[PDB]
């Protein structure tokens, strides 16, 4: 069903998937010297929604974090299968899967699910981060099964201006604290309305391993940098 | 009827399904076959057509079991498949129970099968209509079966092209039916075929096949010569 | 898997797919083959190659055994696949019987393959036309041809490709046991047929010949130069 | 478009099940009433051709000793579904050693219909039906099932062309506290009154029941009982005419 | 009850008057008839 | 090409999934749910056309397990299919882990299944929205509404059906004032919310009300007696 | 009608009709049965010259007691005939006998019925065999309708050859009359003259088994 | 549906439709009027034009049954010079979905058919051929 | 319905899918390879080196299939990834079977057969990637090959694919000898080719990627040129280009 | 079924001139550990046929359920056709033969009684599949010490009366109880006649041991 290469050499369905991803929940990543910071607009559609049930940032391993922009369900399935793949890697290699292999395999899954007839490729762009080795890694994974390593990046509604903002902001000399400042500032400039502490979700990845910051810490950082 | 008329799996916005209607059309396009019955005899008189003067008439009466015979009208291929199937069923039933397979049960099973490939998007109906004459413990049975599986237990039925004249004759003479000798039974079937056929055309001992089943007589096929006494004794116009 | 029907009959009663496949074969390079008393020759257009392009990787002619040689016209990948299939088949036939595969048997196998791939309920019929030449174990200069539709016939010569039409009329004309008496004059007839499309004397006509039960041999380019030179001498003498 | 079961119409309505009910709206009728001590079924079996025979193709059947059902619609799908429920009941008996509850039986057949309306390479069934049963431990139970696969427990109901008139004349009854004996005559009157002779020419009334009187076993109405009910229905027709 | 119209009332009243002439209209059991009629019109669209 | 089960439009817009949402809305009824301090309640319309039916035979509430209740809003066949699938999932969960499945896991499983339906272009997104009510060791009155699109979101108060939006707004208003409710306060809130959004007075008959309490981890569809008692009391 | 196996509204699968069209396009063949045996004469479609007569094979041997003629697709006939030969030998192995011509024909037709396979075969066959009931001729068409005929003609000239056969044939001839009349009609309907290389001629008699006529007897009958 | 935005002419049809709606739903009793509408594309029609004060009592024309086909053919044959021998009912059976005026057309074609030879009788099978290889 | 049509023939004998793959390859980034008597090299354009991009993987258009063979990919990156995985699988299965590295031609044939199987197996789009292999076989020493979506493959001394492949290969054929141009000069050849082809004269290690396979110690060695080396090759290229320009204008 | 663990004992059957009468005990045993007694090994297949077993009670019950379902199917069909005693005999023979051949034999020695259309049927489908139709049957280990009496009595008097047959079977089973380690003074007699099938509850014979003293 996806083989219909337009008479241009492009695959219009993945083009549309990229469009839908662009029309997705804003998220931002910034890799510091000692770790990486991931953030995303978690704004629910009302106070009704239990803002502790549907999480947006997920630890796939004690040292690998994953966030996305786009389809929530597709995101769930992809993160589940990523947990799987990483876990079989752990079992065979009694060692956590390095981010390189994890993202390689996730993108491979994306493509393989792209490469059939009854299959509608996912509509999520993922922003995996890891601390394998003494190095912090950030990788954007594209619905087209393409994995790109990055320094800092943004995805979602305002990803282009997020990208240029991060371009102008980043400097190799940057501690994780200022990285958090930068990510939260990017989300602020890309966010509509007040940043209620629990409407924004964030996770860091360091020597301590990936961890999603609690509402307490996110409230602290917001109330500070606002 | 644009669209809605491809494969049985598509439901028309009329509660209708048209591939089955087409199969029934093929059934009519088939050749004439009339079945009728008495207390102890079931007679299938069938018109075998002549494709060419150098080609022998297509036989259409098949003896499936000792006590069961079929007259076919429609796709000879599907008719052959179905005949093979009923023969297999009769053999299996005889194996499992040393019994003649009940005609009603056999017809129900065939209807079930011909229904099965009417609810899947991979297959087609069987554009073949069968008139079955059987003799079970309850006696003689005349059944009609169509691709839709809507089997009908009839005192006398007729299928194939020109079947309406046979239907008229059978309706008129039902009262006599169930109250006539075997020879009169065959003669009534022959009269039905005569009505169905064009007036100029006459039933020679080459165009007619007579399958007779009943008490103390397994389903016997009469062709070529065996039809001769009946036609010779038959009335004319 | 796919389990989707293809190769649907046409209103006229033809197969749009097979006609497309045969025209796709026609559009390709041209190649001629002929049989002698003990020599079977097979020439073919090289189709141009960049000065940086190795010819070893252009194998539009394949020796499927010591008695069978196929010249291709179509898509190179299809050539490779069908060739490998046929050759695995010939080794399998060697397993079955300790005798070389006959050209007739190999052609039967290829035709069966074509039928399978045109009516296997979802497939792309091989857009290929094949020409085989062998000598039966007893020894017979047999030459066979196979259309993409699977229909194959016995041929004393053939010519398939873009020029197939004109070369076919040409060979039908001015062909006789005088021409095919022996290796002599047979390469000359082949080269004349290939120059029917003129101006490519030194750019094309990659040539092979197989003697009776001796071996197949590709004709070296110095030999090709000698043959074309003497052939044009014969021409100028004619005019 | 409204072609396949996949096509959620923009309104959110799958049109193939709608077409299935449209097809169902072609069979004559099938009425049933759950008496306090059983269930009674009637059906307007229209003899299409005068050459047909009594004791022939029926729109009601038996599943297990303790369940009956009456169908209306495409008779092929009807027989298929009847046999279906037959084997589900048998398999439940094999598993648990006792007659299957009508509730669970209707549940499973409804699931089967639901699956054949979900899938793509298949079509929904072209016939609706009604399942009746009785037991001492659970009273008398009646259910109806449609191509969409809705299983609802009715104290009385019907399907087919005159389903609306069937329902009306059903509510014209104290179905709570009458018995099978009089409810059978009532069902006969239902069939005869809803019957449109002007249109259908030929006709026959087919009846059955299952209740304590039969020890929770489904059986056709005996010959004498059916004849009496038919006579009463004719006399009621004359009463209504006058 | 569903829809928006009262013309069901007119339909029931007219047809029930026809009924009575054939034979008041104390027949809400009959008004449900034309309710079902309007609802089958709803089914049509 | 959007006619297929799930195929991105030029900008995405899975029109068939959106049509599944419209099918849910057209289910034909409405339901509301709330979680109290330690007790959760749910109400749902319940009609009895033709005066037949009634009884437990007709309903939309279902005990997925002894400790989890659930309600449906959508095509009855699809909804029952979901209900029995979830029952299967919970039973397998108990049979595997040995403990009653948390409502979060139950909704997660159904959400993943519905997502697979959307994903593969062979299974339609069946048109119904499911809501689960349960009690947790460390969350008390858990409420989670899951949708065929694959969201499994938990609301302190949720609603499904045509009036989902107005009911949600009303619930937001009410919860804005002292969400700390008791059992009676919670049941009153739910019933009154549904009454406001329907503009209809309620006899105990034409509704179904289910509850779970921390003291009594047992989904209970209150009988007509208690329904009418609460109705007349408030 | 469109679709793969869809039933055409006017009946038939419409692929049977396409197959019939292909058979009509095919080359011409004639078969005649006599109490003295069955004779088959098939016109060939030799392409441009250089063609040995042993290049196109429109006649095949089924056991030593049946011949078969084809009209249509060469490889389709090859596959069907392969099936027929395999079935015949399997039956001989299982029976210590040879099938009847009716039975082999119906087996091949049974295989043809299945439309795995996605399309009907584009070949019509004529089996002239010798069995318990003497020499008989069975015509089989892609639809699977098999019937034994006194004399049949298939292919491009099917209708004209059949009309000529109707005119000339009687219930009493011999193999010699059959062959001479068949050759007369074949020459009259030939694409070009009767060169003795553009035909294939076989006979199966209550006696000598199935036999391909050699060049000598071909030219003999041709001049006759 | 009144919402499709194809092109011009469409919108004109929508004004005409809305004028129809006005003419019977506006500030006017319209007591002395009786509108009867006729359509064949049953499904595709304006949801407002639909009914309930506008087009109610939407009578439906079904496919004639065997009896209906017999009655229509009888009606059209009433003036036909039919001989005293007819299988009207069995001809209706042969109809086999012969719903529309086809019955009238067939009676006319039968008249012409008999008129080939100047007759007044029904062959009953030349009647089917007026109606309108491989296996069989 | 809704099944598309992949393994079908155009009414004029053609394959829309294959041609669409070809044009996709063409629009893809430019790459090219050169075979020299001493060794072989391959240059590739980098479409974007956006500063935010990291540098984790040693290569961005090239992959070492083994210790004596490497490939470069022009087209869909994920398709290339899976294709190179398949290549690794095939070659290493070959090594298992024969206790020896696979020949480049044989590995190419295997992958091209897989490509054709994809092109002819029902509804599965062919990979939108074109491959360029540099390897060393004991039979032909150094070898350079090119493979297309159709399964067509050719072993050539040098060539170009991707964007502006036509002009690149034309100029290469114009200015390529047959058995000369060792790595020392082949590097300048590639640099000038890319300078004229990429259409941005400014070339540095950021926008380019150069790989070289050479034999030493009786074993192959594949190495990607470091940024420093790429920059010196740049500098020298511009120097000799400015030379040739000044002599040409002096003549003018 | 590859283990003999829990069976009953021998079963008897006589083709009464006007019907067929069989007798079987209510002993369930596990090797001198007589299992719960009131189990019986006889049931009513249909209005005109009865089944009995002398093998593993679990297998016997399995056969009972399958055959009961089959007969229920036939009744539900409503065609009036009823399974013949010989038809059931053949079905059972086929079933055990197939199980044997596939190496999962049903561990039940069969005793099928029937009376259809004035014809009395008596069958002894054995373990492997061997079929029989004789006026008398003594299945199980009781064959050797019961069938001689029945055989001689039948030969000297083919036609037998109901009461005489009942007394003979009671005497034979009483001898069985005297000389059987796995017998039981509690048994069911199932008889089939034109009127139907009747099971005479858990009768016990008037066994005497002081007769030998």
């Amino acid at each position: 069903s996806l083989t219909t290469f337009s008479p241009s050499g492009k695959l219009v369905q993945i083009e549309y998937a990229l469009a839908a991803v662009a029309g997705g929940a804003p998220s931002v990543g910034i890799k510091a010297a000692n770790g990486v910071v991931l953030a995303t607009e978690k704004k629910q559609k009302s106070i009704l929604y239990d803002e502790r049930s549907v999480h947006k940032v997920e630890p796939i391993t004690k040292h690998i974090g994953l966030v996305y922009s786009g389809m929530g369900p597709d995101y769930r399935v992809l993160v589940h299968r990523a947990r799987k793949l990483a876990q079989q890697y752990y079992l065979v290699y009694q060692e956590p899967i390095p981010t390189a292999q994890l993202v390689q395999r996730v993108a491979s899954v994306m493509q393989e699910y792209t490469q059939s007839g009854g299959v509608r490729p996912f509509g999520v762009s993922l922003l995996i981060c890891g601390w394998n080795e003494g190095r912090p890694y950030l990788f954007q994974s594209d619905p087209s099964g393409a994995y790109f390593a990055w320094k800092a990046t943004a995805m979602g509604k305002n990803y282009v201006n997020g990208k240029t903002f991060l371009e102008k902001r980043y400097n190799e000399d940057l501690e994780l604290e200022d990285a958090i400042h930068t990510a939260i500032l990017t989300l602020k400039e890309s966010f509509e309305g007040q940043m209620t502490e629990d409407n924004i979700e964030v996770g860091i990845c360091n020597e301590a391993g990936f961890r999603r910051l609690t509402p307490t810490e996110v409230k602290d950082y917001l109330a500070a940098i606002a | 009827r644009n669209q809605y008329d491809n494969d049985v799996t598509v439901w028309s916005p009329q509660g209708r399904i048209h591939q089955i209607e087409y199969a029934m059309e093929a059934v009519k396009q088939g050749s004439a076959t009339v079945g009728l019955k008495s207390k102890t005899h079931a007679v299938l008189v069938a018109l075998k057509r002549a494709q060419s003067e150098l080609a022998a008439h297509q036989k259409k009466i098949l003896h499936v079991d000792n006590h069961i015979g079929i007259s076919i009208a429609g796709l000879t291929a599907d008719a052959r498949l179905l005949c093979n199937f009923m023969r297999q069923e009769c053999l299996d039933s005889r194996f499992v129970f040393d019994r003649p397979l009940p005609v009603s049960r056999l017809v129900s099973l065939i209807g079930s099968k011909t229904q099965i490939p009417t609810q899947r998007y991979g297959r087609r109906p069987y554009g073949v209509g069968l008139l079955i004459a059987g003799y079970d413990d309850m006696g003689p049975h005349i059944f009609q079966t169509c691709p839709s599986a809507n089997y009908f237990d009839c005192r006398a039925m007729s299928i194939g092209a020109r079947s309406q004249s046979a239907r008229t004759y059978l309706e008129r003479h039902m009262s006599e039916f169930m109250e006539c000798n075997l020879n009169e039974l065959v003669k009534h079937g022959l009269r039905a075929l005569r009505e169905t056929l064009p007036a100029e055309q006459d039933l020679t001992t080459k165009n007619v096949s007579i399958g007779i089943v009943g008490k103390d007589l397994e389903f016997t096929i009469y062709d070529d010569d065996d039809v001769s006494p009946f036609l010779e004794g038959l009335e004319e116009r | 898997s796919y389990d989707r029907a293809i190769t649907v009959f046409s209103p006229d009663g033809h197969l749009f797919q097979v006609e497309y496949a045969q025209e796709a074969v026609k559009k390709g390079s041209t190649a001629v083959g002929v049989r002698g008393r003990d020599i079977v020759v097979l020439g073919v257009e090289k189709k141009s190659v960049a000065k940086l392009q190795d010819e070893r990787t252009v194998r539009k002619i394949c020796a499927l055994d010591d008695n069978v040689c196929m010249a291709f016209a179509g898509l190179t990948a299809d050539a490779r696949i069908v060739i490998n299939r046929a050759r695995v088949e010939c080794q399998s036939h060697r397993l079955t019987v300790e005798d070389p595969v006959t050209v007739e048997y190999i052609t039967r196998y290829i035709a069966s393959l074509k039928q399978r791939y045109t009516q296997s309920n979802g497939r792309r019929p091989f857009g290929i036309s094949a020409l085989i030449v062998g000598f039966d174990f007893d020894g017979t200069p047999r030459l066979y041809q196979t259309d993409p539709s699977g229909t194959y016939h016995a041929w004393k010569a053939n010519a398939i490709g873009r020029g197939a039409k004109s070369v076919r009329e040409f060979l039908e004309k001015n062909y006789t046991d005088e021409a095919i008496e022996t290796d002599d004059l047979t390469i000359k007839l082949v080269i004349k047929a290939l120059l029917e499309v003129v101006q490519s004397g030194g750019k094309n006509i990659e040539l092979a010949v197989m003697r009776r039960d001796q071996s197949l041999k590709i004709l070296n380019p110095e030999e090709i130069e000698k043959y074309v030179a003497e052939i044009e001498k014969e021409k100028e003498e004619n005019e | 478009y409204d072609l396949s079961a996949s096509t959620f119409s923009p309104d959110g309505r799958v049109f193939q099940v709608e077409y299935a009910m449209k097809a169902v709206e072609n069979s004559s009728t099938a009425i049933g009433i759950r008496c306090k001590d059983g269930v009674v079924f009637g059906v307007e079996k229209l003899v299409l051709s005068k050459l047909y025979e009594e004791g022939s193709n029926k729109r009601l059947f038996n599943v297990d000793r303790h369940v009956g059902m009456a169908v209306a619609g495409l008779l092929a799908d009807a027989r298929s579904l009847a046999d279906i429920a037959r084997e589900e009941a048998s398999n439940f008996r094999s598993n648990f050693g006792y007659n299957i509850p009508l509730k669970h039986l209707a549940d499973r057949v409804a699931m089967y219909v639901h699956a054949y309306t979900l899938y793509s390479a298949v079509r929904p069934f072209g016939c609706s039906f009604m399942l009746g049963s009785y037991s001492v431990n659970d009273g008398a139970q009646l259910y109806m099932i449609d191509p969409s696969g809705v299983s609802y427990g009715y104290w009385g109901c019907a399907i087919g062309k005159a389903r609306q008139a069937a329902k009306t004349e059903i509510e014209k009854l104290q179905m709570k506290e009458m018995t099978c004996r009089d409810i059978v005559k009532e069902v006969a009157k239902i069939i005869y009154i809803v019957h449109d002779e002007v249109k259908d020419k030929a006709f026959e009334l087919e009846l059955s029941w299952v209740g304590e009187l039969t020890n929770g076993r489904h059986e056709i109405v005996p010959k004498d009982i059916r004849e009496e009910a038919e006579k009463y229905a004719k006399e009621s027709l004359k009463e209504e005419d006058e | 009850s569903d829809g928006f119209n009262g013309a069901d009332l007119r339909n029931v009243c007219t047809e029930a008057g026809m009924f009575a002439i054939r034979a008041v209209q104390e027949d809400f059991m009959k008004a449900v008839r034309k309710v079902a009629d309007s609802k089958k019109l709803e089914s049509k669209l | 090409f959007d006619r297929h089960i799930t195929i991105f439009s030029p900008e995405g817009r899975l029109y068939q999934v959106e049509y599944a949402f419209k099918a849910i809305n057209q289910g034909g009824l409405t339901s509301v749910a709330v979680r109290g301090k330690d007790c959760a309640v749910i109400v749902t319309q319940k009609k009895v056309p033709d005066k037949l039916l009634d009884s437990s035979t007709v309903t939309h509430l279902f005990k997925i397990t002894e400790n989890i209740g659930c309600v449906m809003t959508g095509m009855t066949a699809d909804s029952r299919s979901q209900v029995q699938r979830a029952r299967y999932e919970a039973a397998n969960w108990k049979y595997k882990y040995g403990y009653e499945i948390p409502v979060d896991m139950l909704c997660k499983r159904i959400a993943d299944i519905s997502q697979v339906y959307t994903q593969n272009a062979e299974m339609r997104p069946l048109g119904c929205c499911m809501i689960l009510i349960g009690i947790d060791e460390e969350q008390g009155p858990q409420v989670y509404k899951c949708d065929p699109a694959g969201y499994y979101c938990g609301f302190k108060a949720t609603a499904a059906g045509v009036k989902q939006t107005e009911s949600t707004s009303f619930l937001e208003k009410k919860v804005k004032k002292k969400f700390d409710w008791t059992f009676e306060q919670t049941v009153e809130t739910a019933i009154t919310c549904l009454s406001t959004v329907l503009s209809i007075d309620f006899k105990p008959s034409e509704i179904e009300v289910g509850v779970v309490t921390v003291e009594n981890p047992k989904f209970r569809i209150l009988t007509e007696a208690e329904i009418d008692a609460h109705l007349v009391a408030l | 009608d469109r679709g793969v196996n869809t039933f055409s509204p006017e009946g038939r699968l419409f692929q049977v009709e396409y197959a019939i069209e292909a058979i009509k396009l095919g080359s011409t063949a004639i078969g005649i049965q006599t109490s003295e045996g069955v004779c088959l004469a098939v016109e060939k479609r030799i392409t441009s010259p250089l063609m040995e007569p042993s290049s196109i094979e429109k006649i095949v041997e089924i056991d030593a007691h049946i011949g078969c003629a084809m009209s249509g697709l060469i490889a389709d006939a090859k596959t069907l005939i392969d099936k027929a030969r395999v079935e015949t030998q399997n039956h001989w192995f299982t029976y210590n006998e040879t099938m009847t011509v009716e039975s082999v024909t119906q087996a091949v037709s049974n295989l043809a019925l299945q439309f795995a396979m996605s399309r009907p075969f584009g070949v019509a066959l004529l089996f002239g065999g010798v069995d318990e009931k003497g020499p008989q001729l069975f015509h089989m068409d892609p639809s699977g309708t098999f019937v034994q005929c006194d004399a049949r003609a298939i292919g491009s000239a099917s209708e004209g050859a059949q009309s000529s056969l109707q005119e000339v044939y009687h219930k009493s001839m011999t193999l010699k009359e059959a062959i001479k009349s068949s050759l007369i009609i074949l020459k009259q309907v030939m694409e070009e003259k009767l060169n003795a290389t553009n035909i294939e001629l076989a006979t199966v008699q209550p006696g000598q088994n199935f036999h391909m006529f050699t060049k000598e007897e071909l030219e003999e009958v041709i001049k006759d | 549906k009144r919402f499709d935005s194809e092109k011009a002419g469409d919108r004109e049809v929508q004004r005409t439709m809305l004028e129809l709606l006005n003419q019977l739903d506006g500030f006017q009793p319209n007591t002395q009027v009786k509108v009867i509408a006729a359509t064949n594309r049953v499904d595709i029609l304006d949801p407002a034009l639909l009914r309930s004060g506008r087009l109610d009592r939407k009578i439906e024309f079904p496919m004639p049954n065997e009896e209906a086909r017999a009655r229509i053919m009888q009606i059209h044959s009433r003036k036909m010079n039919v001989s005293p021998d007819v299988n009207y009912e069995e001809l209706a059976r042969c109809t086999d979905d012969f719903n529309g005026a086809q019955c009238k057309a067939v009676c006319v074609e039968a008249g012409m058919i008999a008129l080939r030879r100047g007759a007044t009788e029904l062959t009953h099978e030349d009647y089917m051929e007026g109606i309108l290889q491989y296996y069989a | 319905r809704y099944d598309s049509r992949t393994t079908i023939f155009s009414p004029e004998g053609r394959l829309y899918q294959v041609e669409y793959a070809m044009e996709a390859i063409g629009h893809a980034g430019t790459c090219l390879g050169i075979l020299a008597n001493d060794g072989v090299l391959l240059a590739a354009e980098r479409r974007n080196i956006h500063k935010l991009l990291d540098e984790v993987f040693f290569s961005e258009k090239i992959y070492k299939l083994n210790e004596d063979m490497a490939c470069s990919v022009a087209g869909i990156t994920s398709d290339a990834n899976v294709l190179t995985n398949e290549l690794r699988l095939i070659a290493q299965r070959y090594l298992l079977q024969y206790q020896e590295p696979i020949p480049c031609e044989q590995l190419v044939t295997a992958l091209c057969d897989i490509k054709q199987a994809y092109t002819q197996f029902g509804g599965k789009r062919p990979f939108g990637v074109s491959l360029l292999y540099i390897g060393w076989d004991k039979h032909y020493g150094f070898q350079l090959y090119q493979s297309d979506p159709s399964g067509n493959y050719g072993g050539w001394k040098a060539t170009c694919i991707g964007n502006n492949s036509a002009a690149a290969v034309s100029m290469l054929k114009q200015d390529y000898k047959e058995g000369e141009m060792t790595l020392k000069s082949a590097l300048a050849l590639a640099i000038k080719v890319l300078n004229k082809t990429m259409d941005v004269s400014k070339l540095s290690a950021e926008k380019v990627e150069i790989a070289t396979l050479t034999r030493e110690n009786g074993k192959t060695v594949i190495r990607v040129l470091k940024q420093k080396e790429v920059e010196q090759l740049i500098k020298k290229h511009e120097e000799e280009e400015a030379k040739a320009e000044r002599e040409k204008k002096e003549k003018e | 079924t590859q283990n003999p663990m829990v069976t009953g004992t021998s079963v008897l059957g006589v083709k009464f001139e006007g019907g067929v009468v069989i007798a079987a005990d209510m002993l369930g045993s596990y090797g001198s550990l007589a299992r719960f007694r009131n189990i019986s090994r006889i049931m009513r297949v249909n209005n005109s046929t009865m089944l009995g077993a002398s093998g593993d009670y679990a297998d016997f019950q399995y056969l009972k359920q399958v055959l009961g379902q089959m007969v229920i199917d036939e009744e539900l069909l409503g065609d009036g056709h009823s399974y013949s005693p010989r038809a059931i005999h053949s079905w059972l023979t086929r079933a055990m033969y197939s199980r044997r051949s596939k190496m999962n034999p049903l561990w039940n020695t069969m005793v099928i009684g029937g009376y259809a259309d004035g014809e009395s049927f008596l069958g002894y489908v054995d373990m492997l599949g061997v079929a029989y139709e004789a006026p008398s049957l003594a299945t199980g280990y009781g064959a050797y010490l019961a069938q001689p009496l029945l055989r001689e009595v039948l030969e000297k008097q083919p036609v037998l009366s109901q009461t005489e047959a009942r007394d003979l079977v009671e005497r034979c089973m009483r001898v069985l109880y005297y000389r059987d380690a796995r017998s039981y003074n509690r048994f069911q007699i199932a008889t089939v006649t034109e009127k139907g099938v009747e099971i005479e509850g858990p009768l016990s014979t008037e066994t005497n041991w002081d007769i030998a003293h």
